[PDB]
């Protein structure tokens, strides 16, 4: 039914009865527009996650070519399709974003405003009408004990004065109270259809551009990507046996290659060797008793000894073999010591080999190039 | 793409060192790149997967709303918003397992892979530095040949290890080579053939269904409306009138020449004071059929005052109260001493009680 405005007047607890029931579910209504309140707000916060996370993935995109490192240059294909993609996520974000203001605005918001001046408009004009009710029966009580038999006019009328300005007030109170209800009965329709359609309007607009977006164009677009991937898959499980096999005839070998002073028995030397380069140690004794030993790699260029340690960028000369002399030696009672002496004929570096044969080698190879 | 040299492997020059060098750098960068692509598109996921958890929470919660046209719109509306969130949620499903499956294979497959057998080459080689430094320390002039056979033996089982580690993780450099590329790209290509999939299912599934719901909602909406600028059109000055009419009603005991007494009246309902030992409540009293019925304002139904069809009733001096009566049975049962506002209400009162009885 609807508020009687007219019978408002009266008050009759009737009235009363009814007005309580009307109050009774605009509180469930309110209860009811905060928890709807609550979903759409979760649902545009998601929706707005959504846009931050497209953001990132597109910055992200776009900083692979910004990378940088050893290799060389990064391919040019990764970065062509990474550069569109990052594009394609662009426009999706737009999208996105676009539907995220929709929900806001035409969602999210009217129900929001619908709470907050309707609703609490309601709310105060309860209260004022509460209040007003509450002094007409003050009113109203001390019109009641008024004396019969011994009548003052003056308070008599004034009390009757106050009574009917309460009265009065509480008439116009409950008028806008009552008119507020009724207009709240329809009120309460317009604030829940009004974000269905904004919503749906949002949501159509949203999925109609992102069905233009990926068109049948993106799809071969993405076909030829795709193809490009099974490319490069082919190519890498190609080159992946073939690495395959390689690797098992390069690891399937005799126990004397990994084995130091295999040839020891009957080593084979080749003494015209004006090239060599491997791994020995080096000596340095920087006192008259204190020695260490280090694992370096030698080679030899031109008429030059050259050293490089393991972990350096660069070898470096260690020194000039083309007018020097190396033989031989015992060094602490260390095996395959050999040592260069230099042109003005001083005692020059010690070094050391694994085997015989690369002492040997690394002796006549010295003695070639000399 | 460019390869290590597997042939080298064995003479182990720092040269080759250098190499692997570079390749590890480039493959540390590729880590890092890939984790944070990994970042974003866990992020998308997640993103989604919350569409369509809070597009589910808001049908649910329409759906135990409507627990008499607001509640058809409103299925209506629960329904086309269960279809989106089913949209929301195969994309969820197929970015799952088209986007993150292959980008998580490739950081807790291969990415591991490559850290595992590049700190096995790095032990192995360690193992090769202290076995041939070992072989180094040998004695000369005098030699046990067991402690040297031993000495020996380790350096090759060291060297050999080494050999085939440092092959292993070339191997699988060069393979990651070809796999990055694809680690980059299968993964976005998956995301938008997910984003296809998902749009073209929205596009002629929940569209249909969109643009009727808004159909109807649009009438309803209208419909609503216009009744309601209608009433709270005459309701604005059905209520002006009533606030012009009013005003000389409030005083509460009007002049005998504006409101004169209704000697007529069979019927008879107004708020009176009632004394009872010793208050005086306000009540509703009203005449209905041959009783006199009263109602506490603020209580949900009334109740049987007194039997009026066979009585008197008098003007009753009590308290200096202005305006009391009392009704007496022809029993002999008085009613409780009631008191009106005003000299028309008392007079009113009593006569119409009178007309009501014999």
């Amino acid at each position: 039914d609807k508020l009687l405005l007219e019978e408002a007047l009266q008050d009759s607890p009737q009235t009363r009865s009814l007005l309580s029931v009307f109050e009774e579910d605009a509180g469930t209504l309110t209860d009811y527009t905060n928890q709807l309140l609550q979903a759409m707000q979760r649902v545009y916060g998601a929706q707005n996650e959504m846009c931050l996370a497209t953001q990132q993935l597109s910055k992200q995109l776009l900083a692979y070519e910004k990378q940088n490192f050893a290799l060389g240059k990064g391919d040019e294909e990764v970065i062509s399709t990474l550069h569109y993609f990052s594009k394609v996520v662009d426009e999706l974000n737009l999208l996105h974003t676009e539907l995220a203001k929709q929900l806001a605005d035409t969602m999210v918001l009217p129900i929001i405003q619908f709470r907050e001046k309707d609703l609490t408009e309601v709310s105060t004009l309860k209260d004022l009408f509460g209040l007003a009710s509450n002094e007409h029966d003050l009113s109203m009580a001390k019109y009641s004990r008024l004396p019969k038999k011994k009548e003052n006019e003056k308070v008599k009328t004034e009390v009757g004065k106050e009574v009917a300005a309460a009265r009065r007030k509480q008439h116009l109170s409950s008028l806008q109270y009552y008119c507020a209800l009724n207009a709240l009965q329809y009120r309460k329709q317009m604030a829940m259809m009004e974000p269905m359609i904004g919503f749906a309007h949002g949501q159509i607009n949203f999925f109609k551009k992102g069905a233009e977006m990926f068109s049948k164009r993106m799809d071969s677009f993405l076909s030829s990507v795709a193809d490009m991937v099974q490319s490069i898959q082919v190519e890498l499980e190609a080159e992946a046996e073939k690495m395959r096999v390689s690797q098992q005839e390069l690891l399937s070998v005799d126990e004397s290659v990994y084995t130091p002073d295999s040839d020891v028995a009957a080593p084979q030397i080749n003494r015209n060797l004006i090239q060599k380069a491997g791994y020995l140690n080096l000596r340095n004794k920087t006192g008259l008793v204190t020695t260490t030993w280090e694992r370096l790699y030698f080679f030899t260029q031109g008429g030059n000894l050259m050293c490089q340690p393991r972990g350096a960028v660069a070898g470096g000369l260690i020194q000039d073999l083309d007018n020097c002399s190396v033989m031989a030696v015992d060094c602490e009672d260390r095996r395959y010591c050999f040592q260069i002496t230099t042109p003005n004929g001083k005692s020059g570096i010690i070094l050391q080999a694994e085997s015989r044969k690369e002492n040997e080698e690394w002796i006549c190879a010295i003695n070639n190039i000399s | 793409m460019d390869k290590l040299p597997i042939e080298e492997t064995l003479e182990d020059s720092p040269q080759t060192r250098s190499l692997l060098g570079v390749f590890e750098e480039d493959a540390t960068a590729i880590s890092n790149y890939m984790n944070q692509l990994y970042q974003a598109m866990h992020r998308i996921y997640d993103a989604q997967n919350e569409l369509s958890a809070a597009t589910h929470l808001t049908s649910k919660l329409l759906k135990e709303y409507e627990k008499e046209v607001m509640s058809s719109t409103l299925q209506q509306f629960s329904k086309v918003i269960d279809e989106l969130s089913s949209c929301h949620a195969v994309l969820s499903t197929q970015l799952a397992d088209a986007m993150m499956f292959p980008i998580t294979q490739f950081k807790e497959r291969d990415l591991k892979e490559i850290l595992t057998l590049k700190e096995v080459f790095q032990i192995a080689s360690n193992d090769h530095d202290a076995a041939i430094n070992r072989y180094s320390r040998l004695s000369k002039k005098r030699e046990n040949d067991k402690v040297k056979y031993e000495v020996t033996e380790d350096v090759y089982t060291s060297r050999k290890k080494q050999h085939q580690t440092m092959m292993h993780y070339f191997c699988a450099l060069n393979t990651l080579q070809y796999k990055k590329k694809i680690a980059l790209l299968e993964p976005l290509l998956g995301y938008m053939q997910a984003q296809i999939s998902f749009f073209k299912m929205g596009s002629e599934n929940l569209n249909e269904q969109l643009e009727e719901f808004l159909a109807n909602i649009g009438t309803s909406v209208q419909n609503v409306r216009r009744e309601m600028d209608s009433d709270i059109e005459t309701m604005q000055q059905t209520i002006e009138d009533l606030e012009v009419a009013s005003d000389p009603l409030y005083v509460p005991d009007p002049d005998p020449t504006k409101f004169p007494v209704n000697r007529n009246l069979t019927r008879k309902a107004g708020y009176l004071n009632a004394r009872n030992k010793s208050t005086w409540d306000r009540q509703f009293y009203f005449t209905q059929g041959g009783n006199l019925m009263s109602q506490a304002r603020g209580d949900v139904a009334g109740g049987l005052a007194m039997d009026i069809d066979n009585c008197s009733v008098m003007a009753v001096d009590c308290e200096d109260r202005r305006y009391c009566f009392q009704i007496t049975s022809f029993d002999g049962k008085k009613s409780s001493i009631l008191q009106a506002e005003s000299k028309k209400d008392h007079e009113e009162w009593i006569c119409t009680i009178n007309n009501i009885s014999k």
